RNA sequence: GACCCUGUUGAGCUUGACUCUAGUUUGACAUUGUGAAAAGACAUAGGAGGUGUAGAAUAGGUGGGAGCUUCGGCGCCAGUGAAAUACCACUACUCCUAUUGUUUUUUUACUUAUUCAAUUGAAGACAUUGUCAGGUGGGGAGUUCCUUUAGUCCCUCGAAAUUUGAGGCUAGAGGAGAAAAGUUACCACA
C-alpha cells in the first residue's frame, strides 16, 4: 500500500465526505477486503485477533460475567456484574439470554465461570460467534477491558468479501491511519501469502 | 409452541430428537402431521407384470382365477397391478414361479420409467439388491442389449441371481464391485442407473430402525458416499451415442442432505451435465433453497414423491444428460 | 432299534501361487474432408427476475448502519425467521436479446480421404487403421506379499460454516504348487 494514497483517502473522508454527505448517523468508516482466488472450503482457515490500542468505537456495550472480588469494582465503574444465581436464571430461560446477547456486544468471563459455562448454555451461546474473552490473574478490571475491547477478530467465512468497521472522525488522522496500517499488516500476516493475496481494499465510509 | 411440538412428537411417535427436528422443518405443521401418519403406516402391495412371458390382462385373469383380488393401479402404469386380498400366498402361485409377475413397491417402478431404455443399448445398475429394477429395465429392451448388475454384498447377490434367472432375463451380468470403482473397470455406457445407499427415511414401514438409529454422524458420511457414487455415474456414461443415454438418480430418502444437495454438488463439479423434464407423470418440484443455501434452478425439474400425497415410499428422482 | 464307523456319490465350504503376454475389452488421439441446414456451448454488450417454511409479504447473497430522510410514506421498534426489511455500497446465478466471435455436435448430401470389384465404376467420410492410458486374463512363456487389530489423528486425496471419510506410515498376531487337495453330529447307496 502507499502511505500517500492513505492520506489522500482519509483527507477525502474527512472532510470531503463530511461536506458531501453531512452524516446524521454515528460517524464511522469501514474497511472492506476482497481477495482473488482463496477457496473458503479448503484448509488453513484463519481466525486471529488484532490488538488495537485506540478503541475506535466509544459506545461499546460492555458487560461481565464476574465472580467475587469484582462486584464492588463493577458497581463503582458502572459495569453490570451478575452472580451465580443470575446465570442460573439466565440458563433457565434461553430466549432472554439470546436477546441480551444481541444487546450486549461483548462478554467478559472469569476463569472459574468459563469452566461452569459449558454445562448447557455453553454450546447454546456458542452458535452466535460470541466467544467470551477470559480474564487474567491481575484482576484489574480497569484498562484490561479497554485492552480486551477493540481487538478485531479477523474471521474467515464462506463468502468472498469481508468487512471491519473502525475509525471515527473525532480522533486524529495520524492515529487512525496507524490503526489501518496495523490492521492490514496483521491481515496480510494472518493470510496464506503476503500482499498479493488481497485483491482490493475499500476504506470508504458507511455513509 | 415449536419446542412443545418437538417433544410431544418425539414422545408419541418414538422418533429421535434430531431426525424429528429435521423432518418437522421441511413441512408445514399440519402437513407434517399427515406425513407422520403415512410413513409409519404400512404401504399397499404392488405387482409388476413381466412383459416377456405374460401381459397385464391375462395375468390379472389368471390370479383372480386363483382367488387373488386385484385392481389395475393408476393411469401411470400399464405394468402395475395392485393386490387387495389373496387366499393363496403371492409367492405360491405358479405364475410367480415361472416369472409372470414379481413383487415390487411403487417406488421401484418410477426410476425405470424415468429412464427410457431402448433396444440394443448398454445399461447399468450400481445397486440392484432386490433386483426388481433390473428385471424392469430388461422388460423394456425386450431381452436385448446388456445390463451390468452391481451390488457390493454377496448375500444380496444370491437373491439377485435367483430373481433374474426366474424372470428369464438372459442378458445381465452381475458383479460384486464397489460402484465407486466401476468407471475404472469399464465406463462407456448409455443409460446408467443408481439407487444409492441412503438414510431410509423415505421408507420406515419396511425398516423401522431409522426412527432413532440415525444421528448427526450418519448424516455426514452417508450423503458423502452418495457424492462419490454419483460423480462416478457421469464419469462412466458416454458424452455421445447413436441413441442418447441418460443417468437417473433415485434415493429412498426424504432428507435434504441426501436429496437436492448431492445433485447440486454433481452439477457444479461437472458442468457437462444438464437436467430436463424427467418424464414421470406427477410429482412435486424440488426446493431451490432450503437453509440459506441456493441450488441452481434446474432442480425445479426434479420430482419428489411423498407418503402423504401418494401411497408410495419417500423418493427422489432426477435424470441427467451427458455433454462432453 | 436308535446310535458309532468305513468306502463310493451328491450338497456344499475353503483353496488352487507371482511376472510379462495371446485373446478380449473401455476411454483418448489421427488419416477421416467440402458445402448447406439447424441445434448447443462458452466470448463480450444490454434487458428482466427470486413466492420450502414462518414472517403482512415473489427474502439472491454480502459490507456496514439505525430515520438517509421528497410525503414522515418509508422509518425506529415489534414480531417472524438460518438470514429482516429504512439508508447507501458491492456482486452473483438463471432466462432472453445482440454480434463485439471462437467453437462443438446432429442431419443432409458430395467424394477431397478410406475400402472393394477392377487390377475404370460402387460404397463412402461409415467403417477400417495405428499409438497412448486402462480392465480382465482357468489360456501362452518364464518364475519358486497379503489377512486380523490398533495407533501416528502425523502426510496425501476427498467431504463438511471448522469436524469427518478414504489412501500413506508404524506396530501386537498368522502363512513342488490348475493337476487337483482338507472338512462336515449333512444326503442316497454298499
Amino acid at each position: 500500500i502507499t502511505v500517500a494514497g492513505v492520506r489522500q483517502n482519509v483527507a477525502e473522508l474527512l472532510d470531503y465526505s463530511n461536506n458531501v454527505k453531512k452524516r446524521n448517523f454515528l460517524e464511522t468508516v469501514e474497511l472492506q477486503i476482497g481477495l482473488k482466488n482463496y477457496d473458503p472450503q479448503r484448509d488453513k482457515r484463519f481466525s486471529g485477533t488484532v490488538k488495537l490500542p485506540t478503541v475506535p468505537r466509544p459506545n461499546m456495550s460492555i458487560c461481565i460475567l464476574g465472580d467475587q472480588h469484582d462486584i464492588d469494582r463493577a458497581k463503582h465503574g458502572g459495569i453490570d456484574a451478575m452472580s451465580a444465581d443470575d446465570l442460573k436464571k439466565l440458563n433457565k430461560n434461553k430466549k432472554l439470554i439470546k436477546k441480551l446477547a444481541r444487546k450486549y456486544d461483548a462478554f467478559i468471563a472469569s476463569e472459574s465461570l468459563i469452566k461452569q459455562i459449558p454445562r448447557l448454555l455453553g454450546p447454546g451461546l456458542s452458535k452466535a460467534g460470541k466467544f467470551p474473552t477470559p480474564v487474567s490473574h491481575s484482576d484489574d478490571l480497569s484498562a484490561k477491558v479497554n485492552e480486551v475491547k477493540s481487538t478485531v477478530k479477523f474471521q474467515l467465512k464462506k463468502v468472498l468479501c469481508m468487512g471491519v468497521a473502525v475509525g471515527n472522525v473525532g480522533m486524529t488522522q495520524e492515529q487512525l491511519v496507524a490503526n489501518i496500517m496495523l490492521a492490514i499488516n496483521y491481515l496480510v500476516s494472518l493470510l496464506k501469502k503476503g500482499w498479493q493475496n488481497v485483491g482490493s481494499l475499500t476504506i470508504k465510509a458507511t455513509m | 409452541y415449536t419446542n412443545q411440538l418437538l417433544k410431544d412428537i418425539c414422545a408419541y411417535y418414538g422418533y429421535n430428537e434430531y431426525l424429528a427436528e429435521k423432518l418437522l422443518n421441511l413441512f408445514p405443521p399440519r402437513e407434517a402431521f399427515a406425513f407422520f401418519e403415512a410413513n409409519e403406516t404400512p404401504r399397499p402391495v404392488v405387482i409388476r407384470t413381466n412383459t416377456l412371458r405374460t401381459h397385464r390382462r391375462d395375468l390379472a385373469q389368471a390370479l383372480i382365477n386363483r382367488g387373488v383380488t386385484l385392481e389395475p393401479v393408476g393411469k401411470w402404469s400399464k405394468v402395475g397391478l395392485q393386490v387387495f386380498d389373496s387366499k393363496v400366498p403371492l409367492g405360491a402361485t405358479p405364475e410367480y414361479l415361472a416369472g409372470h409377475y414379481i413383487l415390487q413397491a411403487a417406488s421401484s417402478f418410477l426410476p425405470v420409467m424415468a429412464l427410457c431404455p431402448q433396444e440394443n443399448e448398454r445399461c447399468l445398475d450400481m445397486a440392484a439388491a432386490p433386483g426388481g429394477k433390473t428385471t424392469h429395465m430388461a422388460a423394456l429392451m425386450k431381452n436385448t442389449g446388456v445390463i451390468f448388475a452391481n451390488d457390493p454384498s454377496k448375500s444380496r447377490a444370491k437373491g439377485l441371481i435367483g430373481n433374474i434367472h426366474r424372470l428369464g432375463v438372459r442378458n445381465t451380468i452381475v458383479c460384486n464391485y464397489d460402484a465407486r470403482e466401476f468407471p475404472r473397470v469399464i465406463g462407456g455406457f448409455d443409460r446408467v442407473l443408481l439407487d444409492a445407499p441412503c438414510s431410509g427415511t423415505g421408507v420406515i414401514c419396511k425398516d423401522p430402525s431409522v426412527k432413532t438409529n440415525r444421528d448427526a454422524k450418519d448424516f455426514m458420511q452417508l450423503p458423502h458416499t452418495q457424492k462419490q457414487l454419483l460423480l462416478a455415474a457421469i464419469d462412466s456414461c458416454n458424452h455421445a451415442s447413436k441413441t442418447g443415454g441418460y443417468i437417473v438418480y433415485s434415493t429412498c430418502s426424504v432428507c435434504v442432505e441426501e436429496n437436492e444437495e448431492v445433485v447440486n454438488y454433481a452439477l457444479s463439479r461437472r458442468p457437462n451435465v444438464k437436467l430436463v423434464e424427467t418424464g414421470l407423470p406427477f410429482g412435486k418440484e424440488g426446493f431451490t433453497s432450503y437453509m440459506g443455501k441456493t441450488f441452481h434452478p434446474s432442480l425445479k425439474l426434479t420430482r419428489r414423491f411423498y407418503p402423504h400425497l401418494y401411497n408410495v415410499d419417500g423418493f427422489f428422482v432426477a435424470k441427467f444428460k451427458k455433454i462432453g
